[PDB]
């Protein structure tokens, strides 16, 4: 058949040797770089692990040692089990047989 | 959840309507602009879900694995706008419109309250799928990786389709939140070990299970950068979130139902792991090293303890970021040499200094490094197999010390003796490159310092 | 306590500060080993404080300063444990270091990566 | 592939450094060095090539029972110790092509001296090639050597990767 | 500017979602201040206790 | 392009109209029938959960 | 800062100096050290920062969650009572989890503390820490990945019937 | 006493029988083997030295080895299945009857 030969292989540095390899536009490629570095090492990654190192008690498992906390000091100051075998009282449960 | 469907479908105009020599710069800009407002969906309450409306909710096992989609869209913008730079501008924007409606099916898939809507989105996501592959793959049997794909999903899907469909005649709805208050137990009978099968064999296909594996190595050898990237991290990860979900409405049937697979699990992470040893292909090897790490998921999630779901989860978002990253690394040799044959290009260290440096990380969180989320997801996998069965320690000792093998085999094979002598095009590191490896390992590293967010909902 | 728990960390943070420097805030290049060298005497020297203080009293503590992750009811913190084993070996490790890495400065002159290989014994 | 003189001669070179392996000192080696070649010399004149392929075989058996199970090996041949320990440094001169203009400007003088010998590769080049299809019969070569050039002005055919290869010691 | 109009259909993708996410909010307003947990009296001057 | 846009939006606009009319009928009907027949549709008697046995499984 | 009847440590005894030798001791002469060169800085960046805060007092609150009605008191499927049912039974749930490390971090802390004398000196801790874990045990242990206060009161029904049935046969 | 090879240490050449007795014939094999290696040689090298070339050299021979090689399955599973079904069973048993000993054991 008629047909085109393979395109031999072009290297980006050749024509622009300060290529970041985005583009073979010197200014598209050096913008390119530029989202690429912001967007993605100074707002993500940067403002992202700030903004999950201050989350406000992930999952409240700071708020359930507080609340431990309040209730093991009631129940041994009372002479309290700290905690039951039991999860639910058994007089609101009615077995059968 | 529209906060996150709405623009990443404004996505499409973007693109379509931008400068001709902007539409990566543009594309890639904007989708990590939404990959930010992503992590509103931290705020995680101890007791109840995120449950935004009728449509969609957000838990701790959906979110991590939202950030991770919506993170992946820019990586695969930058990873492939190289080998399409040849490319006709409106191919170009057609196949940047895949990969966005790939994450649109995604975002919605790992949010929909009902199984039915769930399942139309986790069919969706095949479409663009095998388009990606069969269209801008390099190689002739990238045609037949498409069938292969396509008919293994569809072989398991269409039984699910038909038990999801029975089970809301029976119960009365597929609601995920009422499933939990509705569920009823599954006694033992042949019907009942077929609605298992149906409700399971459909993401034990995705995972892959082991015996049910061979398309995920055809369809990666096959696949361009983005497709084995959304593959590797994502798109396998829809079984393994499926199956979490679909459990709970299995019990107790899962306690037998579970054996065959977990022996085909626990054998089968052994085997793909020594595999890998033997591996000529590169992606081939990625591809493999895969199986074996998902054989830990599948094993996590069916013995169904509060530990081993924690590591599913640790392991489903630290394989995500690994395996994609060695895919780029395997890719970014492949730019250069044209092959994915491991023994073809070695001694790169020596050309290549920092991209060693690049798979020397890759390598090390592969092979579970301690502390690398990696690693913690791998343990708490391994805590809990030993109470289920002490014994189990010994094949997950061995696999151990096979993966470590691997995978650095894998680094001393390219990276470490002579240079081969007829490769002179071995051209220096771009800076695309070098900040494509470092957006996976940067902040899968980060994630050692707050591990809490990856653990799911049973943390 | 103050002086015996901060002294010891001390001894661990002076050893990260040369891996962080790499980091290139205030690195000199020129002569990084020597920098490593004065790093591992001078921890070596923090060190001999506690170890000091345990010799003459019997001082042990635990330091649990960093709560890293609860898992239900197993709760893992950085922890470091100041003891009879810790106290001793420590002093020794590093003065044997020091030696090696000062053999190291004349052994390996030649070695154009002589820097990392610094690097790598930290 | 070996001729029967290039067998016997390889068989006491590596036998006289295994004695020399066992014997360790300088004059004790000198002595039991001595008598194995008086060993090679009673034979010397052996004119039936039968029995002289019988005096070798055995000689091979005997060295196979007395070799050292840990000869010397000299630190740089094949399994020493500093064998190839220096391929690490050794980095090919097309490397020097994708260098940075700020780069090269450090070494104004290397980098023009450089151009010189590419200029010379490439004019040699077409001689080169036209050498040696004048020089190879229609089988093609039969064997791997190559020849020298044969004018003046002409270089050896295929030298580049022979000329310019790394420094054994190269940094 | 036909130079960089482009860049505000995302952002405005976002404020349009946002706005819609809200929306959804004010039909699932059955059970505000009504739940066995959070029902309260309603302060002086407020109308409702979450919007 | 504006016709096209005109002419799905008016027979959308009635084929809505029909589908949420068909929907009411049926739930007229539906309602209908269960009260033309209360003995098929009895008011179940609802056990609490403290009351109601259940099987447990562990998961060990 | 602490509550220290949660987190008790008992009165400390430390002895008096008693040099039987002439020599100084380096360790008394570097204490002083660290007072003047490491401390009192320290101390003054701190009532520094304090003063700052001092300025601008304002207040966080202790969540407090009203009870509602147990799991046992809903009717079956009944998801709006169920549900709030089954977020309390989860905030308990958390709330049990750190009432156990409450206790495991008092038996730790008696551990490093008694030194070579912990085996007989922290038996109270000791007993304390069984106890909970087997009152935890109870309540949690086995419910599996998918636990729920409906599974939760199922195990203890079963508890409870096997319990009965020992009395009976006595 | 004589050389036994094995699988993992050959027989050594200068012990090898037909390494004494070469006639006509395997001399020819050898100058045949040899010219071989030689056309490969020079093939390989009229590129290598080509000062134009910039790429990768491609070897049919590595070609043909990756595709030839790119073309003990219940017994495993079902050993493994009856190993820790025996097990688990075995477990179960001693919890149900209380001799198995759980006392701290509170994370799974
Ligand atoms: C020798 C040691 C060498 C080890 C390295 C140095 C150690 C430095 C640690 C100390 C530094 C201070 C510190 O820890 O910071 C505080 C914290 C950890 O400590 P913290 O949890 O106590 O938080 C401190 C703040 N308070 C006190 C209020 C709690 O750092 C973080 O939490 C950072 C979390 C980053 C994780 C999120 C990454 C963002 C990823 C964006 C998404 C895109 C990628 C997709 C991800 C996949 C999907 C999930
Ligand atoms: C053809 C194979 C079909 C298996 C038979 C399933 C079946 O027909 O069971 C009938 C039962 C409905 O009966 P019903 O009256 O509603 O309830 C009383 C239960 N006897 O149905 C049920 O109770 C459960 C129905 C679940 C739907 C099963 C879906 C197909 C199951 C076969 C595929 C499972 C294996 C998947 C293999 C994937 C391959 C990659
Ligand atoms: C088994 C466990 C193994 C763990 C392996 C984990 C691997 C991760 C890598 C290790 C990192 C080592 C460094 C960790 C210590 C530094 C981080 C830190 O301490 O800051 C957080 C701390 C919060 O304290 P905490 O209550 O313990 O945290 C609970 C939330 N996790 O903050 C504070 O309490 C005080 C913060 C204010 C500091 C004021 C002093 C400022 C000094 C100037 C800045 C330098
Ligand atoms: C009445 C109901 C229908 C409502 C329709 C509302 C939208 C109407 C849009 C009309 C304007 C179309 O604009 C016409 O098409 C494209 C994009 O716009 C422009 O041309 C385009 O070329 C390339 C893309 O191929 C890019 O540089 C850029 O996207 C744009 O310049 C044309 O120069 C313009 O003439
Ligand atoms: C990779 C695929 C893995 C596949 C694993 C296959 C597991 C096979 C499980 C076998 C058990 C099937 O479920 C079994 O069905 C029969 C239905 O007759 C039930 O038994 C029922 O029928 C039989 C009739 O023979 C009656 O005697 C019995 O009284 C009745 O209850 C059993 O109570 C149930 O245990
Ligand atoms: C709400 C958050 C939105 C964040 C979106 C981030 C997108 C960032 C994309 C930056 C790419 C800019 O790339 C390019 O830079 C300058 C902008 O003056 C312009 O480049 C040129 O355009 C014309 C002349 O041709 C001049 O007006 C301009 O001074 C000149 O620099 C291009 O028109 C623009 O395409």
């Amino acid at each position: 058949w008629q047909e085109d030969p393979e395109p031999e292989d072009e290297n980006l540095y050749e024509k622009n040797p300060d290529s970041h390899g985005y583009d073979k536009d010197p200014a598209v490629d050096i913008w390119n770089m530029r989202v690429v570095f912001f967007f993605g090492f100074s707002i993500v990654l940067v403002l992202g692990s700030t903004f999950v190192a201050y989350l406000p008690d992930y999952r409240m498992q700071e708020w359930a040692r507080r609340e431990a906390e309040r209730l093991v000091k009631y129940r041994e100051a009372h002479g309290l089990p700290i905690m039951e075998s039991n999860c639910f009282d058994p007089s609101k449960i009615q077995l059968p047989e | 959840m529209l906060k996150y469907i709405i623009p990443t479908i404004m996505l499409m105009p973007l693109t379509w309507l931008s400068k001709n020599n902007m539409i990566w710069v543009n594309s890639t800009a904007h989708s990590l602009l939404i990959s930010f407002t992503s992590l509103l969906l931290m705020n995680q309450f101890g007791d109840n879900s995120l449950n935004f409306s009728l449509l969609f909710f957000s838990d701790s096992l959906s979110t991590p694995l939202l950030i991770l989609t919506m993170w992946l869209l820019p990586l695969m913008l930058m990873a492939s706008q190289h080998h399409l730079s040849k490319e006709n501008l409106t191919r170009k924007k057609l196949f940047i419109t895949m990969l966005i409606s790939l994450q649109l099916f995604l975002i919605m898939t790992f949010t929909a309250m009902e199984l039915i809507l769930f399942y139309i989105l986790f069919e969706a996501t095949l479409v663009p799928t095998l388009i990606i592959i069969t269209r801008w793959g390099n190689q002739t049997e990238r045609l037949n990786a498409g069938l292969y794909f396509l008919f293994y999903t569809l072989a398991g899907s269409l039984p699910l389709l038909v038990a999801l469909i029975y089970i809301q005649n029976t119960v009365g709805s597929l609601n995920f939140l009422m499933l939990q208050y509705w569920v009823q137990p599954v006694h033992n009978s042949w019907s009942n070990v077929f609605m298992w099968l149906a409700c399971m064999m459909a993401f034990m296909v995705k995972m892959p299970l082991y015996g049910l594996h061979l398309w995920l190595p055809k369809a990666h050898v096959e696949a361009p950068i983005a497709g084995s990237m959304v593959l590797a991290a994502v798109l396998l990860k829809l079984g393994g979130y499926g199956m979490l979900r679909i459990t709970l409405i299995l019990n107790p049937m899962t306690d037998f139902m579970a054996y065959p697979f977990i022996m085909l699990s626990l054998w089968g992470m052994i085997m793909t792991s020594s595999i890998c040893l033997r591996q000529t292909d590169l992606k081939s090897l990625i591809a493999y090293s895969s199986v074996s790490h998902m054989a830990l998921v599948i094993v996590a999630i069916l013995i169904q303890t509060p530990w081993s779901y924690m590591g599913a989860t640790a392991l489903m978002i630290a394989h995500g970021l690994t395996s994609s990253m060695l895919f780029c690394l395997a890719n970014s040799n492949y730019e250069r040499i044209h092959s994915r044959t491991m023994i073809l290009a070695r001694g790169l260290q020596t050309l290549l200094p920092l991209m060693a440096t690049w798979w020397l990380l890759a390598s090390l969180t592969n092979l579970a490094l301690p502390p690398t989320i990696n690693l913690i997801g791998e343990l708490f996998v391994v805590m809990s197999t030993f109470s289920w069965s002490n014994i189990t320690i010994i094949l997950m000792g061995v696999n151990m010390v096979i993966t470590a093998l691997y995978s650095l085999y894998m680094l001393i094979m390219t990276q470490r003796g002579k240079y081969t002598y007829h490769i002179n095009n071995i051209s220096p590191s771009f800076t695309r490159e070098n900040a494509l490896m470092s957006l996976h390992i940067l902040p899968l590293l980060l994630l050692t310092l707050n591990p809490k967010i990856i653990l799911g909902p049973l943390y | 306590m103050n002086m015996f728990s901060s002294l010891s960390l001390v001894t661990l943070l002076l050893l990260t500060m040369p891996i962080m420097m790499m980091s290139f805030n205030t690195y000199k290049p020129s002569n990084y080993p020597l920098y490593v060298k004065t790093a591992i005497s001078y921890a070596f020297i923090t060190s001999m404080i506690p170890t000091m203080m345990f010799i003459h009293s019997g001082q042990e503590l635990i330091i649990s300063n960093w709560h890293w992750l609860t898992i239900q009811t197993l709760k893992l913190s950085l922890s470091f444990k100041m003891d009879y084993f810790s106290m001793m070996f420590i002093p020794v490790a590093l003065f044997v270091t020091w030696s090696i890495m000062e053999f190291s400065m004349w052994y390996m002159y030649s070695d154009p990566n002589i820097n990392k290989f610094f690097k790598y014994l930290l | 592939y070996l001729t029967h003189q290039q067998k016997v001669l390889r068989l006491y070179k590596r036998a006289l450094r295994h004695l020399e392996s066992w014997c360790i000192h300088r004059d004790k080696y000198r002595y039991f060095a001595c008598l194995l070649r008086a060993r090679f010399d009673e034979h010397k004149n052996e004119k039936d090539m039968v029995k002289a392929t019988q005096l070798l075989r055995e000689a091979e058996e005997e060295f196979w029972h007395g070799q050292h199970p840990q000869p010397y090996i000299f630190p740089e041949s094949p399994g020493g110790t500093s064998y190839e320990r220096y391929e690490c440094y050794k980095v090919p001169e097309w490397c020097l092509d994708d260098w940075h203009p700020s780069e090269k400007a450090m070494y104004p003088d290397y980098f023009a001296k450089r151009e010189q010998w590419k200029k010379l590769r490439r004019e040699s080049w077409e001689r080169e090639v036209k050498q040696l299809q004048e020089e190879t019969p229609v089988g093609g070569p039969r064997t791997e050597a190559l020849p020298p050039a044969r004018k003046q002005g002409d270089l050896p055919p295929l030298w580049w990767h022979i000329v310019t290869r790394p420094r054994e010691r190269p940094m | 500017v036909r130079d960089h109009w482009v860049h505000v259909l995302v952002p405005m993708g976002f404020v349009f979602g946002y706005y819609l996410d809200r929306k959804n909010d004010e039909k699932l307003t059955a059970f505000r201040n009504k739940s066995l947990l959070y029902k309260r009296e309603l302060k002086p001057n407020e109308e409702v206790t979450w919007k | 392009q504006l016709l096209y846009i005109t002419s799905f939006v008016f027979v959308g606009y009635y084929l809505l109209k029909r589908q949420d009319y068909m929907y009411a009928v049926r739930d007229h009907d539906m309602f209908s029938y269960i009260k033309s027949h209360p003995e098929d549709f009895p008011e179940k008697d609802k056990k609490t959960y403290g009351e109601v046995f259940e099987e447990f499984h562990p998961v060990r | 800062s602490w509550d220290k009847d949660v987190y008790p440590e008992p009165p400390r005894r430390t002895p008096a100096p008693s040099p039987q030798t002439s020599l100084p001791n380096p360790i008394t002469y570097l204490t002083k050290a660290f007072d003047l060169l490491v401390d009192r800085p320290v101390t003054l960046v701190r009532e520094f920062i304090e003063r700052q805060h001092a300025k601008n007092k304002y207040y966080y609150y202790h969540r407090e969650f009203r009870r509602v009605p147990d799991i046992t008191e809903c009717q079956e499927k009944d998801v709006l009572c169920m549900f709030e049912a089954e977020m309390q039974w989860r905030r308990d749930y958390k709330v049990d989890q750190e009432i156990v490390n409450i206790i495991q971090e008092r038996l730790k802390a008696c551990q490093q503390r008694e030194g070579e004398s912990h085996r007989q000196n922290c038996a109270k801790e000791l007993e304390q820490f069984t106890q909970v874990v087997k009152a935890y045990q109870d309540r949690y242990h086995d419910l599996g990945a998918h636990y729920s206060a409906r599974k939760c009161l199922a195990k203890q029904k079963q508890r409870m019937l096997a319990e009965r049935k020992a009395a009976k046969e006595a | 006493p004589k050389y036994e090879a094995s699988r993992l240490s050959s027989l050594p050449t200068t012990l090898d029988p037909a390494e004494y007795d070469i006639s006509s014939e395997t001399r020819k094999a050898q100058a045949e083997r040899l010219a071989i290696r030689s056309r490969l040689k020079r093939e390989y090298q009229l590129q290598y030295y080509d000062p134009s070339r910039r790429g990768v050299i491609e070897d049919p021979a590595l070609v043909r080895w990756t595709y030839a090689r790119s073309a003990f399955g219940i017994g495993p599973l079902v050993f493994w299945y009856y190993v820790f079904k025996t097990d688990r069973d075995r477990k179960e048993k001693l919890i149900q009857e209380g001799k198995l000993d759980r006392t701290f054991n509170i994370s799974y």
